[PDB]
């Protein structure tokens, strides 16, 4: 499971969003981090590409990863998930009687909300 | 000979959690990537195997489990959980070894004023075992007191429905989950990768 926080968030255009995600029970480390944002009544997720004002840190040993989005825009506005993998290629693992998942899951989701400028 | 994945995932209909379907998949080939590639699952969970490696290996058989819950109690579907979707509806063995596999349907299960055909078992005499399924629907003695089939106090009807409409929390929202169970007994195998 991923941990997503915060869930739920309002800024005003030019700040920035810190999303936290942490990964609970993955039987191996951290093999692969992806971002995704959804448009209310939208079918499909929309890949995130990292680099420009979105920028991601992954903190392997614990296992958790953020991202930090700038300089908001309410064209920002929209649900954003992170999705993590959990795999072999990944050297440490734990047994397999510890009941641990190998494989990918989301979070929960943060629902942002970008207020207009002035 | 293509295992027949698509009856499972694409099913029209899925069943409530309680009363979960089960389809036994046999004597076929299972490519798994596009499965497990795919940006549709949010939950993609494998336990006693690496999802890696599912092209490669081959099984006696592989039953495929399928209902419908809510997102907060997709955790519960997973080895040694606890909660009433796990204790009383759909319970995975400590040594399980197979995958977990969910998606959100709000577009789907949910329905204005609420889609009242998928339910839940609430209340159980005791735990159910590992892959049993209980359909019953005797009144639920919770006192000393014999119900004689009648609901009233300390004696309860066991399922309730979950009501699914579109403007739920997501936590609220339906999830069709499929367990895909990776069965090894000491005979030859009929569920194989593409690399055999
Ligand atoms: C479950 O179905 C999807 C999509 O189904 C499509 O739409 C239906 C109405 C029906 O006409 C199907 O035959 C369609 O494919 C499957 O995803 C498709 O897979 C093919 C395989 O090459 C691909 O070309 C399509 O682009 C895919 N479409 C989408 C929307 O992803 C999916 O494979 C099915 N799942 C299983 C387990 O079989």
């Amino acid at each position: 499971s991923v941990n997503q926080t915060p869930r739920t968030a309002t800024k005003e255009t030019g700040e920035s969003l810190t999303i936290n995600c942490v990964v609970t029970g993955a039987r191996c480390g951290l093999s692969r981090t992806s971002w995704f944002r959804k448009n209310p009544g939208t079918t499909d997720w929309e890949r995130m590409s990292i680099g420009g004002r979105y920028v991601e840190s992954v903190n392997k040993g614990a296992k958790s990863f953020s991202l930090r989005i700038k300089d908001l825009t309410v064209a920002d506005s929209a649900t954003y998930i992170c999705r993590a993998w959990s795999d072999t290629s990944q050297k440490p693992c734990h047994a397999w009687e510890q009941k641990m998942w190998e494989g990918h899951v989301d979070g929960a989701g943060t629902v942002l909300t970008v207020n207009q400028a002035s | 000979n293509l295992c027949p994945f698509g009856e499972v995932f694409n099913a029209t209909r899925f069943a409530s959690v309680y009363a979960w379907n089960r389809k036994r998949i046999s004597n076929c080939v299972a490519d798994y990537s596009v499965l497990y590639n795919s940006a549709s699952f949010s939950t993609f969970k494998c336990y006693g195997v690496s999802p890696t490696k599912l092209n490669d290996l081959c099984f006696t058989n592989v039953y495929a489990d399928s209902f419908v819950i809510r997102g907060d109690e997709v955790r519960q579907i997973a080895p040694g959980q606890t909660g009433k979707i796990a204790d009383y509806n759909y319970k995975l063995p400590d040594d399980f070894t197979g995958c977990v596999i969910a998606w959100n349907s709000n577009n789907l299960d949910s329905k204005v004023g609420g889609n009242y055909n998928y339910l839940y078992r609430l209340f159980r005499k005791s735990n159910l075992k590992p892959f049993e399924r209980d359909i019953s629907t005797e009144i639920y003695q919770a006192g000393s007191t014999p119900c004689n089939g009648v609901e009233g106090f300390n004696c309860y009807f066991p399922l309730q429905s979950y009501g699914f409409q579109p403007t739920n929390g997501v936590g609220y929202q339906p999830y069709r989950v499929v367990v895909l169970s990776f069965e090894l007994l000491h005979a030859p195998a009929t569920v194989c990768g593409p690399k055999k």
